[PDB]
């Protein structure tokens, strides 16, 4: 009953909330016994500055202490680990009626570093930096009950705040950042530089007008994805040009995983944001660029997705292709040719479907004229999981599905493209 | 008695915060508060007066004590070395007198020896946690019970606990 | 857009107290608070969390932009070594839990480059004032709203300023 | 008209009360003037955490200032006497009506040392221990009434707390404290041992099994004392052995200072307790044995109380007996002889009374079996204070006379036993 | 006038606390509060505001009216090496606006000499005690009081006293 | 339409008031934004004690920045300009309905310093010494109404605490202080010493019995001022001598500036008061004194005032004789003998009046006794500016008109004294 991660490969912070306490009163700072019409105060006065964080990691060689605060700061700019300044203190004045007991924790606030690499985790760490108490309080304790004995429970936590799952990408730091210097307009040709030869990267980079843009490598390998620096844009500022900010806190857009799958991208880009591109380990010596391109036409109605080039498509028969899926609400497209002659008349028989997941489809007729690529929309909300619906399409044509995901059951989506005559 | 459901062997055992120690009730010194004013004392946990108080047994000496509570609960040592700081006020009615004063409160831990359901050795540890006021409306030259001013035994304020981990050989 | 009807030349600019900066809500931490109890959160600017936040450009440099902001508006260097606190304070109703976050406020400054009716280029500085916190109710099991604990881009919990001084040059 | 002091030979340290203020504004921290709406505070923060404690002392060279903070750390353990790290704060808010005065002073815990010998204090010391202050609140002074003009009063203090008095005796600390460090059943013989010779020592010990036990010296010579230490057996445990917790702070039971009275203890003892017993100076080089037995039959009676033997009654006519008065509903018992041949016949008139303390008394008629000592009860509620009744008793029987007090008139109780025939 | 029916000799007189000198009232500077909010402000009597004002003559030097003070009365070079705090609290009324400020409070001690029944000589010691405060509600433009602002001479705010012991020879 | 300043020549501090803060947001310290229900506070809690005061000046070299603190320091007594041990703190809790803001404020409170000279300002200083703040509370601004652009303001100061205007003489620092060491009863004379030579000094002194005092120098040259010394006489005291307390705080009385105008001083003296008199510099090497003398006659109706001197005015016609004008409600005298021989019989037509500022005088008639001089009231309630009464009086007689000042329209008041026959 395990959800499926649709997390693109990568480092992931996540804020899993605050107020933990450990159990076993670990974390217990006391209790004040506050008599009625009274009042009582427990004070964290920060006349030492020290604080204790915890921390636990699967691998002390990757994920240590230092590399996780690292990434910590990354993700959410936290800076103070061992120390603060900041104060917390709790007041209670009792009821005219009873007595009053308040009970004081210290707490953390936890924070999960992830590596996460092809659908399960494979490095993972846990942070648990000091915060700013609990405080509960309750009726005074009645004479005697009696005392029932009671055995310790497990090491561990219990959460007294609110629920929070906040996740936030982070750049990998043993890859490099290439800038791209100027604006974008609406073209850009980036050669690969050999400073940076074999070894996945990043390429950031912003655009002069907001727009959708096609990005893609030499005829389309490899495989590339994008991603935008959170809170980019938003301070210093020059016409035409790149402002880096340091952001390594990124929102993954679209992209796969898979470098010998033939893809483009197709993004909607804001002239106020920042932009990283990853380029993954190529295991060729010869010479890539990657290319911007302006879409001004109909490539538009392809925003945000990757759309797979298929290349195999030369016979009758069933053709399956297997691809991390995206979220829900999210793209992803496939484009095809149909196997055959194209003497504009030669017809063939076309099932598309899914295995798992749900989405919905719509499929677009492709010409390319003199005035770039065309689309026309044939077909509307196919519901791909499961289709029997079949369609009549062109010997030699040229279309692209687009596809939506809007239920995952899967980590991956498995297209199928079955066709007879 | 000190008898108890456990098996043989060792135990830890946290018996809850709240408790105040015989004798050194009134060693802090108090407040009176007169005719409508607000009185507020507090402390601060620190250094040398969150030092805790042993009570060893032939068979469980300090470290052992201090070891075995450390691991299971709390690490006092660690705690301790950061101030904390409680306050309490009490507010004197019209035309009264109130006498407020101040005590630590501690955790009492406990290291037990059980054989054949019976607790047969008991070692002991106070440590420092905050602090308790006791207040009284009196008038000049009225009798004040003894017991508000002077505790005979130990006792705790709140609910007594007994929370257990058996201890396991080196 | 970036229009702005003013002569050509550079500006600093005072674009008002109260701003809150993207990603970095939550960590300083929060407090909870139950049934009654009073939180109260606070933090002292001094040294080390009021050393500011420049954004240079290829004309602004940090020199140019601290000069410039320090000569027209306050002294921020002098001004932050000296200790100034600030405190909130929440109460939780009955029978109902408050969770109570801190995060540091700031001035943000400007230095505007303008060419025919256009901000060609902008420099930014924050410099560290005082703080904000936020508050929500919750229940156990509670979905809250992402908007709550993370922000996404820089922004102004007060209205947003524009005072400006036209820069002249050595 | 004196209260007479029952109290054991020994030192005391007395809790006399709390908010002691110096004559003549010398304790004055100062006054607020506070406005109608408004309101004012005076605060000991504690930014320095020194504090000045005042004494006085009779004797200088045993009861100097190091000693008597020893005696209070023995008495209520009290550990700081020039420092504090406790804060204390007055706030007032002032009605709307009127303005308000407040004059906050320093404040004094006052203890008592004394060392009480055969009635009287010989040694006496103060110990004025810094407290958490006081606070009159005051209507605002109208102008001018006038300034009459006045003397300085005497030196000296002023309680503004609560009437206290808390008594508290001490281990004389210039006497050795032995162990027995198995726990007592029904029987024991503690040998004196030489390394305390000649000098009052104290033997600590416990029992296994609470129980009334008799305690006595060889040949009951001398007399012995008992005490209970405070709080003790409350903390750490060992099933058949003494815990000893260092606990010089005690509460005395029963016995007498006069060292050539025959006597033995008969006591009340608690397993979760434990107690010292005080073997006085004795002036001989013979041997002697401290003897613990539980009792288990009639002589459980008498508990709590010293037995004094009588010896000397072998004549007719007057006999007195002065002893140091048990306090009021203690107790204090004679065991007598009458003169003559036991012969079952053979009879004398006998009357007892005391001179000035009122006291009930209950008779025991004394044989000794097999199985113990046997008390049959043969005259209860005797008012004994110049009690005229008398009764007759068999010639060279044995009997014992128990006494409670209830009206203490006069240190000593006189014993009268008039035999006529 | 100067004339007291008491015999020949000299006296240290203790004249009472809640004095305030003369010029001086407004140097510790004032808050101004508006619209519903609360000021509050204080001090800390320690070392160097707690250094005292000797007025001495041809009889009665300085030495000799410390140590005459410090005998009979407090003594206040031991008492002022330890910080006493004290604040005072005004709150705004609603659209209203408010200026408070601080001054010094003292006890006024003299040594006088009598001559048939006449003081014809004084010596004057003024001891820092603790604080005071004065408000005022004002409009813009208002025209305030000297008097509330400036004091020409030495007064006390309370009941003046006059507690007295005579002096004996060396 | 500037006011007259009717100042004697000398220094003054002006406390010109609190709460005073820059322009352009430079004292702001924050701003907090408080949720309806909760508080704030904003605090200066003097962890530090640092504080920074603002200082201009005319010149450097003699109003420099220490010698203006000097100046403060005699006026006012301040001591403390950078540093501050005094708290302040402000806390808002906002109302049940709205959210709220408060902005809080480093203030100052302004001091000027002037050297006032012949009716104007010659040297100025402006000295800011830090205060204890400013807290504004507003409604929450609401979205977003919309930003308008606005340009900084002028340097400069706003003052938002209330109106104040206090001004404050004080002694030169570069004048020599000598001290008449008796009280003086009915009549002294103090020799002007040579060790205060030339220069102008000053003359501390103080009297026995409260009384008015004529006090001038040889011949009534050169004419002297008289100062009261703020707060005197409050504290030591010694039967017959004075008591000089340092005071530098100082009262105009009365007295002229220009040292060749011939003139007396008559002034009510307080007995528990300490006087200055300053003698300005003389261009003569000639010995002179100045004359105490208690006056028990009609010459108490002069006080207070400079009474001058008229020498030149032995024919008929126009005369007219400029001095500073006293402010109002003071007094000016002038005493002048009527041109002529006195034969008793033998009169002239006498017009007195004024050109600027209104006065009302009082006209005396003097004849000198053995018994002293005796004043004759002879004319009440003379309205002078531009009097066109006259009134004939004795040739070769001795007259004095007092002047009282009640409209100030010019810096000098000059007295026309038209005789005609
Ligand atoms: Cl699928
Ligand atoms: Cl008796
Ligand atoms: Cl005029």
């Amino acid at each position: 009953t395990q959800r499926v991660l649709p997390y693109s490969n990568g480092l992931y912070v996540i804020n899993k909330g605050d107020g933990y306490i450990r159990t076993n009163d670990k974390d217990l700072i006391g209790t004040l016994l506050i008599e009625a019409g009274s009042s009582g105060s427990i004070i964290q006065p920060r006349l030492r500055n020290t604080t204790r964080p915890l921390f636990t990691t699967s691998n002390d060689t990757k994920f240590s202490q230092q590399y996780t605060e690292e990434r910590l700061k990354d993700a959410f700019n936290v800076q103070l680990f061992n120390t603060s300044t900041s104060l917390f203190k709790f007041v209670e004045e009792a009821p005219s009626d009873k007595n009053i007991c308040i009970k004081a924790y210290n707490t953390y606030e936890k924070y999960e570093l992830i590596d996460y690499q092809n659908g399960s985790i494979v490095n993972k760490a846990e942070y648990y930096l000091p915060s700013l108490g609990y405080c509960e309080v309750t009726n005074a304790p009645s004479p005697e009950s009696e005392v029932v004995k009671m055995q310790v429970a497990e090491d561990g936590f219990i959460q007294n705040g609110p629920e929070e799952e906040i996740v936030v990408g982070v750049i990998d730091p043993s890859e490099n950042i290439q800038e791209i210097n100027t604006a974008i307009s609406d073209n850009y040709t980036y050669n690969i530089p050999g400073i940076v030869n074999n070894n996945p990267f990043y390429i950031l980079f912003t655009v002069n007008t907001t727009g959708i843009y096609k990005i893609n490598a030499q005829n389309n390998l490899p495989s590339l994805k994008i991603y935008e620096a959170i809170g980019s844009g938003n301070r210093n500022f020059q016409s035409g040009n790149l402002c880096d900010d340091d952001i390594k806190a990124i929102n993954y857009i679209t992209g796969f995983d898979s470098p010998n799958a033939k893809s483009y991208l197709v993004v909607l880009l804001n002239k106020d944001k920042n932009y990283y591109i990853r380029v993954p380990q190529t295991s060729s010596n010869i010479e890539n660029q990657i290319q911007f391109k302006r879409e001004e036409g109909d490539l538009r109605n392809l925003m945000n997705s990757s759309v797979n080039i298929i290349d195999n498509l030369n016979s009758t028969g069933a053709h399956y292709y297997t691809r991390q899926s995206p979220d829900v609400h999210d793209y992803i497209s496939y484009e095809f040719t149909i196997p055959g002659n194209f003497n504009n008349k030669d017809t063939s028989n076309i099932r598309l479907y899914t295995s798992y997941n749900q989405g919905i489809g719509t499929l677009f007729r492709v010409t390319e004229t003199i005035d770039g690529y065309n689309l026309i929309n044939i077909q509307q909300n196919l519901h791909l999981l499961n289709n029997t619906n079949s369609i009549r399409l062109l010997n030699g044509a040229i279309y692209i599905l687009k596809v939506e995901v809007t239920e995952l059951n899967n980590y991956n989506i498995r297209l199928h493209i079955d066709i007879t005559n | 008695s000190d008898t108890i459901d456990l098996a043989d062997g060792n135990y830890v055992v946290r018996r809850g915060d709240g408790w105040i120690l015989s004798r050194q009730n009134q060693i802090l010194g108090g407040s009176v508060i007169s005719n409508g004013s607000t009185g507020i004392v507090g402390d601060l946990r620190v250094n040398d007066n969150a030092i805790p108080y042993y009570y060893p047994t032939p068979s469980f000496n300090e470290e052992y004590i201090k070891n075995n509570i450390q691991t299971v609960f709390t690490n006092f040592t660690e705690a301790n070395q950061i101030p904390i700081g409680f306050e309490f006020s009490k507010t004197a009615p019209s035309n009264k007198n109130l006498y407020m004063y101040l005590q630590y409160t501690y955790i009492r831990y406990e290291i037990i020896k059980v054989l054949q359901h019976e607790i047969i050795e008991r070692a002991v540890l106070y440590v420092p946690s905050l602090g308790y006021v006791k207040s009284i409306e009196f008038n000049p030259g009225e009798k004040i019970n003894k017991d508000f001013y002077f505790l005979t035994n130990d006792k705790c304020i709140l609910n007594e606990q007994f929370l257990y981990k058996k201890i396991l050989e080196t």
